[PDB]
C-alpha cells in the first residue's frame, strides 16, 4: 500500500546516501596513500564524480518509481486525493534533502582534498584532515536516515489525521 | 523546565531498556501524557529505524573532545530545511542513542552533558514551531496511542 | 533502435546547449513516439539538474576536460556509473553528464569536443544501454515512468 511506497523510497534514498558516503571516506583514504601515481590520482577524481552521478541517479530512480507507484494507488482507488498529495509532497521533500545531503558530501569530499593537497603537512594535520572528513560525511548520512524514518512516521500520521 | 523534565524522562527510560539507571550517571497528569506518548513514539521510531538500516547507537562516533559537534552536527543536519513531529522524534531518538553509545564506551559523564544540549537545542530551537502547532498535547493527540 | 537513439542524443544536447545560450548548428551539420521521448528525456533532465546545477559544473571542473583527454574522463565516469548495472536514473544521469561535458567544451572554446562527445554517447547507448533498455519495456517504459 502507500506505506510500503514511501517507506521503500525513504529507505532506498538513505541508503544510496549512506553507500556514498562510505565510497568517499574510501576515496579518500586512498588518496592520503603517499607513492599516489598521477595515473591514479586522476581515477580517483573519475571514481568521485562517477559515485556522486551514480548516487543522484539512484535517488532519482527511487523517487521516480515511488511517484509511479503512488499515481497507481490513486487510480485502483486505493487512497484518495488529499492523501495522494501528502504522499507526493513527501517524496519531493525526500528528493529535497537526500540530494542536499549528496551535493553537501561532495563539497565536503572536495575541501578534503584541497585541504590534503593545499594545506601541506605532516601526515598529522593530513590525517587529521582525513578523520574531520570521516566524521562530517558519517553526521550526513545519520541525519539523513533520521530524517528518513521521521518523516514517513509523520506521513502516516498525517493520513491518520486525514 | 518542562522541556529540561521531558529530556530527563525520556533518556531514564531509554537508557534503562539498554541495561542502565539514569541515577547511575546524574499539568502533572498533563506532562505524564507527553512523557508517556513520547516514549512510545520514541520506541516505534527506533523499531523502525532498525528495520531500515540496523543498529543506531554503534554507528555514532563520539569521543569527549568531539562530542559537542556530534550531537550539534547531527541535529544541524535533521532540522536543516525544517521541522515536524517525527524529526522531533528521531531528535530524541537520536539523543538516547548517542548517551547510550557513550555509557557503554566508559564515557558515563557524556549522558548528563548531552540532555543539557538536548533541552538548550529544544528550549531554544525548536520550542517555536512546538507552540505554534499547538504545544505537545497536539502531540499526543496525534502520536499517542 | 540505432539512428533513433543519435536523433535522441542530438536533441537532448542541443536542447541543454540552448539553456545556455549555445546553437547546436554551430558545432555540427547533424515520430509522434519519438517526440514524447525527447520531451520526457529534456524533463527529466531539468528535473536531475534542477537540484544540481553549480555543484555539477564542479564536478566537470574537477574531470579538467581538454580535447586530449575528455574521451578517457567520459568513459571512465560512464563506465564506473554503470559498473553494477543500469536503471532509468543513471540513464538520465548519463544524458545530464555528457550534457554538462559540452556545454564545459564550449565555454573553454573547445567546440569541437561536442560533436565527439555526442558520437561517444550515441556509440556506449547503441551499444551498451540499448541491450537492457529493450529488456526494459523499450523507452516508452521511460515516457510511462517520468510522465
Amino acid at each position: 500500500d502507500a506505506k510500503k511506497v514511501a517507506k521503500k523510497a525513504a529507505d532506498q534514498a538513505a541508503n544510496r546516501i549512506r553507500e556514498l558516503a562510505q565510497v568517499l571516506v574510501e576515496l579518500l583514504k586512498e588518496a592520503l596513500k603517499l607513492d599516489l601515481t598521477q595515473e591514479m590520482r586522476k581515477k580517483l577524481i573519475e571514481r568521485y564524480a562517477a559515485a556522486i552521478i551514480r548516487a543522484i541517479g539512484d535517488i532519482n530512480n527511487a523517487i521516480y518509481q515511488a511517484k509511479q507507484e503512488a499515481e497507481k494507488l490513486k487510480k485502483a482507488g486505493l487512497v484518495d486525493s488529499d492523501q495522494l498529495d501528502a504522499l507526493l509532497r513527501a517524496l519531493d521533500e525526500l528528493q529535497k534533502v537526500a540530494s542536499k545531503a549528496a551535493n553537501q558530501l561532495g563539497r565536503l569530499f572536495e575541501e578534503a582534498l584541497k585541504r590534503l593537497d593545499k594545506d601541506n603537512g605532516g601526515e598529522e594535520e593530513k590525517d587529521r584532515t582525513a578523520k574531520w572528513f570521516e566524521f562530517e560525511a558519517r553526521a550526513i548520512a545519520i541525519a539523513l536516515t533520521l530524517a528518513a524514518i521521521g518523516d514517513v512516521f509523520d506521513l502516516e500520521k498525517e493520513w491518520r489525521k486525514l | 523546565q518542562s522541556n529540561r523534565e521531558l529530556v530527563v524522562d525520556f533518556l531514564s527510560y531509554k537508557l534503562s531498556q539498554k541495561g542502565y539507571s539514569w541515577s547511575q550517571f546524574s499539568e502533572g497528569t498533563e506532562s505524564e501524557a507527553v512523557k508517556q506518548a513520547l516514549r512510545e513514539a520514541g520506541d516505534e521510531f527506533e523499531l523502525r529505524y532498525r528495520r531500515a538500516f540496523s543498529d543506531l547507537t554503534s554507528q555514532l562516533h563520539i569521543t569527549p573532545g568531539t562530542a559537542y559537534q556530534s550531537f550539534e552536527q547531527v541535529v544541524n543536519e535533521l532540522f536543516r530545511d525544517g521541522v515536524n513531529w517525527g524529526r522531533i522524534v528521531a531528535f530524541f531518538s537520536f539523543g538516547g542513542a548517542l548517551c547510550v553509545e557513550s555509557v557503554d564506551k566508559e564515557m558515563q559523564v557524556l549522558v548528563s552533558r548531552i540532555a543539557a544540549w538536548m533541552a538548550t537545542y529544544l528550549n531554544d530551537h525548536l520550542e517555536p514551531w512546538i507552540q505554534e502547532n499547538g504545544g505537545w498535547d497536539t502531540f499526543v493527540e496525534l502520536y499517542g496511542n
